[PDB]
């Protein structure tokens, strides 16, 4: 690769700028292939597509680190003061070379354990004591049952078995990969993974802004909880829910709560009205696939 | 004479005339305390405790002793600088000194014991028996003040006292409530400190700083041995740097008075670590041997109602006495 | 009751990987500090008892990627 490679530039402002355009096209270039393979990963092909995800993250990085130590050893007595918004930014961005600071082994441990995680995840399943033959997975049959029944039993029997099968195998992944990034961040500057994720939106009051923001927001999910509690209660008996108290987590619309959506069915006040809904517009009028779209457009 | 032994505290003689150290053989004076209060005055000090012949009373002697050396200590400076520098340090000075007094060698060489019983099996009973209370209070004071801190800064809003008390509760300490409580209750006001504006975060720290005191003076002490009877008495070196660190009292910051004594600003646990090594060494042997998880693999785990229902409290359930009754 | 039930949620699952990268969370309560987390923020009681074995993070899909 003749363009992973950075020339000798200077900390001038004209080679600062070659840099930024250097860099510009080499990362135009990385960035069109990893997209490409991200891109075939998940359309109609993933065998041997992880795998090329894996060698062209990979790659990328070792681009990113060459790169960053260049602007490191080409910029550092410079970096605080440049007098100009733009070429501060693009320096910081090239500068976090993230987890390209472990070693050889290390980086290869830590995509390894990140494509683990992913496949552990996309892979894991859920089903019945008996008859396992075949059975659910997360999206196509997980959501549609937690979101449109109305038992007790099922519900809690799709949760539990999901949370379990989707967190039990996952424990020791998740503790090196903790270990691992908080390596490579240390390494990076940063004091830890949370501070450089804090550090994109720039603040230092960070934490006390977002508890603020949360405490005046709180009356409304208050009262919110309280109705869809005296729903839920009205609906399941008092034996599974109380009115001075949490609900259970299966209970609401979606299986970790997100949202609630799905619970409109027995939460929606004054029924008497008609619900608002098109469908019978998409009955009159055929929309395949592009009227959705033509009306963005 | 102890503390004159090693060249410290020259007592004045207003003690023995206007001290009470004694419990009141007349009138409804103070039952018993834990406080030394000072005369003040610029000149003189006193003593106000009880005076009985358990080991226990002679250990609390010797640390309101010890809370007297400081005061003797301070006085030349202004009466803002009384304070001795980190809060904390008023217990921990009067603390490690018992810790010299309570060792076994101390009582023998100064003619309470008889000889020396220089015995493992007694070593690990005695660090055991102070293990019980210098480290399950550790969690302690930590736990109290990290509970006041979220409450006053806001972080525990009048609908989560006690949720936010029984998680730390859980968490540092490990011990659950038995009865299922909820946010009607105020379980933070049963203990003493927390109604009572007082800190206590105070006792972690001198709970940490006294082990580290005891350490950095054992080895100014010359006696490169275990850390158990390793007593500062007749230590002339030790009296003369423990005198020079009692000489300020909050004039410097307590980071500074601790590098000075120690060697280091900033506290550590390492000294806590070696004194209780043997103990602990017997600790993890035991817990392997036993084969059990460290701790904390399950929680929400709330002991079921024992029939706590008040006509039952008064029926006996110990061994030993129904052993008896058998017989 | 799409939007403000799910607020809570979102100021708290970076909540928690906050507290586990910082290091105040070991991991020996990983699961305790979420669902402490849960019952606190967003008010949702588990329905099953859950021990420290159980990973109730990994269930939603931004926890493992
Ligand atoms: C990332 O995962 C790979 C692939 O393994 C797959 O994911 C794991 C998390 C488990 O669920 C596996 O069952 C699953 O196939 C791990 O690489 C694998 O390493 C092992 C150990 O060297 C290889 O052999 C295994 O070894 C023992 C017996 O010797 C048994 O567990 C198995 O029967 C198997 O033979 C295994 O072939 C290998 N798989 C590859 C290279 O594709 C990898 O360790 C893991 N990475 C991290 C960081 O955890
Ligand atoms: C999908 O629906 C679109 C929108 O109606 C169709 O596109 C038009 O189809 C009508 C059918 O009468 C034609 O007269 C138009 O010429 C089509 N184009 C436009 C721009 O209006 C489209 O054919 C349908 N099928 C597919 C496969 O897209
Ligand atoms: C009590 O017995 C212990 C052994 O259980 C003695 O251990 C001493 O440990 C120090 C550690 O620095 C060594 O330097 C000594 O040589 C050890 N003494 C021995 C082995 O006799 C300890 O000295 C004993 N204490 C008393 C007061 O006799
Ligand atoms: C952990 O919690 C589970 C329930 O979530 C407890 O129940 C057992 O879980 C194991 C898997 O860890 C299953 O194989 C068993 O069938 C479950 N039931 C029984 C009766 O054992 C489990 O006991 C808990 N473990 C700990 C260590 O607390
Ligand atoms: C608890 O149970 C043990 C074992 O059953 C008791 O020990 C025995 O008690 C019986 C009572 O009839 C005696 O006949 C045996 O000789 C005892 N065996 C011994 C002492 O080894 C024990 O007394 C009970 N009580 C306590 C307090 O342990
Ligand atoms: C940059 O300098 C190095 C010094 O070793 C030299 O080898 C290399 O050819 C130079 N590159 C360019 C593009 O001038
Ligand atoms: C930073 O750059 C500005 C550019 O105007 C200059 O005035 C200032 O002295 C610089 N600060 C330094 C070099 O510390």
């Amino acid at each position: 690769d003749p363009g992973l490679q950075p020339g000798n530039f200077s900390a001038d402002e004209a080679g600062a700028q070659l840099f930024a355009q250097s860099y510009n096209s080499s990362a135009e270039q990385v960035l069109f292939q990893s997209v490409a393979a991200s891109w075939a990963h998940d359309t109609n092909i993933t065998a041997e597509n992880a795998r090329r995800q894996e060698e062209a993250a990979l790659l990328s990085q070792e681009f990113a680190e060459a790169w960053g130590q260049k602007a490191k050893e080409l910029y550092e007595p410079i970096w605080q003061n440049f007098t100009d918004p733009q070429l501060r930014r693009i320096i910081g961005a090239v500068r976090t070379l993230g987890s390209a600071n472990l070693p050889l082994a290390k980086r290869q441990q830590y995509n390894a354990l990140l494509s683990n995680m992913s496949r552990i995840y996309s892979t894991a399943k859920v089903c019945l004591p008996n008859k396992t033959a075949t059975c659910w997975s997360l999206d196509p049959d997980l959501t549609n049952i937690l979101a449109s029944s109305r038992s007790y039993a099922m519900l809690l029997f799709a949760w539990e078995g999901w949370h379990n099968a989707a967190g039990i195998p996952l424990k020791p992944l998740y503790e090196d990969f903790t270990a691992l990034s908080n390596e490579a961040y240390k390494q990076d500057g940063f004091t830890d993974t949370g501070a450089y994720w804090r550090s994109w939106y720039n603040s230092p009051t960070f934490e006390d802004d977002l508890e603020h923001l949360y405490q005046q927001l709180e009356p409304l999910y208050l009262n919110l909880h309280a109705f869809v509690r005296r729903a839920l209660h009205r609906r399941y008996g008092d034996r599974y829910i109380n009115l001075r108290g949490p609900i259970p987590a299966h209970l609401l619309g979606d299986m970790w709560a997100q949202s609630w959506e799905n619970i409109y069915d027995m939460v929606v006040p004054f029924p008497d009205k008609p619900n608002l809904d098109v469908t019978s517009t998409m009955l009159q009028q055929g929309w395949n696939a592009t009227h959705m779209f033509r009306v963005a457009e | 004479e102890f503390f004159t032994s090693l060249e410290l505290s020259p007592m004045p003689p207003e003690f023995w005339e206007g001290s009470m150290l004694e419990k009141p053989a007349d009138g409804r004076e103070v039952v018993c305390h834990a406080s030394a209060w000072d005369f003040y005055n610029r000149k003189d000090f006193r003593i106000k405790q009880c005076t009985r012949v358990t080991m226990d009373q002679l250990s609390t002697v010797h640390h309101e002793m010890g809370h007297i050396q400081y005061y003797l200590q301070y006085k030349d400076l202004p009466v803002s600088l009384r304070r001795g520098a980190n809060p904390g340090f008023h217990e921990a000075i009067g603390d490690v000194l018992a810790l010299s007094v309570s060792t076994p060698e101390h009582l023998h060489k100064i003619g309470l014991l008889d000889r020396v019983t220089n015995d493992t099996e007694s070593d690990i009973n005695y660090l055991l028996k102070m293990a019980l209370e210098k480290i399950a209070f550790l969690p302690f004071g930590y736990l109290v003040d990290q509970w006041r801190w979220g409450v006053f800064s806001g972080r525990t809003p009048p609908s989560r006292y006690n949720f936010d008390w029984w998680y730390l509760r859980t968490k540092y300490q490990g011990i659950c409530p038995p009865v299922t409580r909820n946010e009607t209750h105020f379980d933070a006001g049963a203990k003493f400190h927390v109604p009572n504006v007082t800190p206590y975060i105070r006792y972690f720290v001198s709970f940490v700083l006294q082990f580290q005191f005891h350490e950095a003076l054992c080895k100014e002490a010359g006696y490169e041995g275990p850390l158990h009877q390793c007593d500062i008495y007749r230590s002339t070196k030790a009296g003369a740097k423990l005198r020079k660190v009692l000489q300020a009292g909050s004039s410097r910051p307590w980071q500074e008075v601790l590098k000075d004594m120690v060697g280091l600003d900033a506290l550590d646990a390492q000294p806590l670590l070696k004194y209780f090594q043997p103990v602990t060494q017997w600790l993890q042997e035991q817990n392997q041997q036993n084969g059990e998880v460290l701790g904390w693999p399950e929680y929400q785990w709330h002991p079921p109602l024992p029939d706590n229902y008040p006509e039952g409290i008064d029926l006996v359930t110990d061994e030993a006495e129904a052993s008896k009754f058998v017989e």
